[PDB]
DNA sequence: ACTTTCAGGGTGGTATGGCCGTAGGCGAGCACAAGGCTGACTTTTCCTCCCCTTGTGCTGCCTTCTGGGGGGGGCCCAGCTCCTCCCCATGCCAGGGTCTTTTCCCCCA
DNA sequence: TGGGGGAAAAGACCCTGGCATGGGGAGGAGCTGGGCCCCCCCCAGAAGGCAGCACAAGGGGAGGAAAAGTCAGCCTTGTGCTCGCCTACGGCCATACCACCCTGAAAGT
């Protein structure tokens, strides 16, 4: 549907920042990080869906996602390859 | 020993798109490298596609998917349209 | 029959036959389809036409007649899509 | 204010679990994929791989953002830091 | 005798040879190329496994887990260089 | 019929850490690592053959591909392990 | 006597309007041969090879200095500093 | 076989900085840009010399340099390829 | 534990690649200015760094409630597999049409 | 005013047409693995609100360190000449790898 970017809640963004090493976080960081995550996900999902449609399938596969990430310079170990 | 390049065809396209503008040798040698880079990019992506799908043939579908994966936005859109038009013209004339 | 060039049959200016030969010799697949050279030549010719039209516009802006690497670099850096496609490429004498 | 931040960094740097909730991440991934193809199915492993990649990407981005923040003599990260980190990275 | 047990390797020389022949890399593949690639792969796997085992021992564990693999990779400088743009699943 | 290096990776773990096991998730990461480095070396050795107009991937091309990809100390040891196997393989 | 800064802006415009090499060729050739000495003794060099190396080096340095200027402006400064270069390199992925 | 990194003079570094849009330059920028240039040149030259040695040649060629640059995601046009 | 594909032994054949010969392009080396560039000095002035203050937003804590996580079951749709065959791609040879190399001279830089 | 690019000529090489042919994949069935959907529940974390405090930002001062101008020297560079060394092509032949048929074993189940 719509309005699911808010599912990446403020506490989740704070946990990710604390994993990064951030000590204090400004209030607009949450919206900026949501926009950034949205852009990254659109890029990866577009590549993965192109890979899926090339196979005449209707299921986005972990292999499709792995190839989409690999063709962006971000190799992912663990889900095959 | 005769070296091969896309200079003749680049010149023909330049004449078609700009009737009177010329081109320097350095610019032609840069255009040849550009054409070779794009060719190698599309060919590598199509080969990876065919290997992922366990296919031994590189076809128009693989080339189109590689173009969609590499070129951005309207560039990819128009390149895909040009490729489809060229393939249709080729196979529609024996 | 008369030897009709496949480039002329497809309506392109790029060498469909040479593209087929490089695809076969390039060790990309065991086999290469009959539409792959026709598609690749069309894509390459479209991109060449776009980049050359922008380079010619850049040269016409500078009151010149002959395209030089500076005009190519100006066209690439001033076109958003071409900048994205070639954003890791260095041009000699391009500035 | 700050000692809990340190004892939160030390906790979420030592653990490996996912930081974002799986159900909203799944819904967001499907919402994004809807603009690319209608009626798409998704493997659970595919969504999980997307989640791991996204979380790793955001953790690296936040590391670079923290570096940008310390560059400007600050401990608070601001959207300018994220924008500078992304511009220097090339995104 | 298997091709691996003529030069003393654990990795499959025959399987690597078939992978190279079927991988669309060149029109021909030599007879020492699979042996060399198997040796290189075996050495790299042995090094990564040894460092990951050291990391697992440091965590009072008898099992290798993605956390230990990521710890070894990020700690070792050369491995950090080689696998620098690589994400490990559930590696912390 | 789905092959993997899971058989051969295990035999190398029992030579460096005989008492340490490996998880199912971590062992699949090991397969994604071996499948990655193999394609890296075979994708650079296939370029060295093309640049020099050679149609054969020999141990000399694999040696150069290892030298171009692996960092300083890893390339010195991986090359030495490779040339020791090829010498032993040729000699009976 | 021009004010401090106008000549700097003139230099910026002039060097962004031109395409020539800003590093003298003989010292760069000497440095390239110096560096290649430790990789292989008695090594010869094509003039085109030295040319390509100089072109790549200058493009890399111009891009790095642009990123350094961004880093300097981030800290509310107009003077680029070694700390700015280090931050730029670390973020792009050359210092880790 | 002597200090040749000092041949990358201060005026050349300022010219490169102003091409990069830098307005004012600190005096410690030169000695650090020299080291950065040295590291980049060492990487590219090591790759080019590895190609030259594989080709059983004694002269490093522009095509070897082009391959070395392409191997780092630094493709260069105008010198072949 | 069983097994089924696939790695290995054996034999022929040729095409890739190593060896030797050879000859020229071009890379190294040495003068020779000379003048444009670089190095060192001086003024100054404007930028950077430190300090102080403030208010503003960030964080820590309590409480409530909501929605995500964990099963339990269904089902049905899409991914994987097997058998046909036929049409597409490959291999080889002849012949010509196109693309490469050499000369120049006049228009754009 | 000069130098290199756009046209012309010879040739050589590889592209296309033609013929024979094995195999890849498109398609038609079947089958079932799991992805989607609904249901219940419950409690862990998200959300909102309040207090307070510490941190970023703005203003002010000082000093120090680049910028700009100047002058003298130096060493880059364009030209000219020589040498000889390496690299690229040619000719020839050996043997290494592919192709294919059988068999047993190993690794995936």
């Amino acid at each position: 549907l719509r309005d699911n970017i808010q599912g990446i809640t403020k506490p989740a963004i704070r946990r990710l920042a604390r994993r990064g090493g951030v000590k204090r976080i400004s209030g607009l960081i949450y919206e900026e990080t949501r926009g950034v995550l949205k852009v990254f996900l659109e890029n990866v999902i577009r590549d993965a869906v192109t890979y899926t449609e090339h196979a005449k399938r209707k299921t986005v596969t972990a292999m499709d996602v792995v190839y989409a990430l690999k063709r962006q310079g971000r190799t992912l170990y663990g889900f095959g390859g | 020993s005769r070296k091969e390049s896309y200079s003749v065809y680049v010149y023909k396209v330049l004449k078609q798109v700009h009737p009177d503008t010329g081109i320097s040798s350095k610019a032609m040698g840069i255009m040849n490298s550009f054409v070779n880079d794009i060719f190698e990019r599309i060919a590598g992506e199509a080969s990876r596609l065919a290997h992922y799908n366990k296919r031994s043939t590189i076809t128009s579908r693989e080339i189109q998917t590689a173009v969609r994966l590499l070129l951005p936005g309207e560039l990819a859109k128009h390149a895909v349209s040009e490729g489809t038009k060229a393939v249709t013209k080729y196979t529609s004339s024996k | 029959a008369k030897a009709k060039s496949r480039s002329s049959r497809a309506g392109l200016q790029f060498p469909v036959g040479r593209v087929h030969r490089l695809l076969r010799k390039g060790n990309y697949a065991e086999r290469v389809g009959a539409g792959a050279p026709v598609y690749m030549a069309a894509v390459l010719e479209y991109l060449t036409a776009e980049i050359l039209e922008l380079a010619g516009n850049a040269a016409r802006d500078n009151k010149k007649t002959r395209i030089i690497p500076r005009h190519l670099q100006l066209a690439i850096r001033n076109d958003e899509e071409l900048n994205k496609l070639l954003g890791k490429v260095t041009i000699a004498q391009g500035g | 204010p700050g000692t809990v931040a340190l004892r939160e960094i030390r906790r979420y740097q030592k653990s490996t679990e996912l930081l974002i909730r799986k159900l909203p991440f799944q819904r967001l991934v499907r919402e994004i994929a809807q603009d690319f193809k209608t009626d798409l199915r998704f493997q659970s492993s595919a969504v999980m791989a997307l989640q791991e990649a996204s979380e790793a990407y955001l953790v690296g981005l936040f590391e670079d953002t923290n570096l940008c923040a310390i560059h400007a003599k600050r401990v608070t990260i601001m959207p300018k830091d994220i924008q500078l980190a992304r511009r220097i990275r090339g995104e």
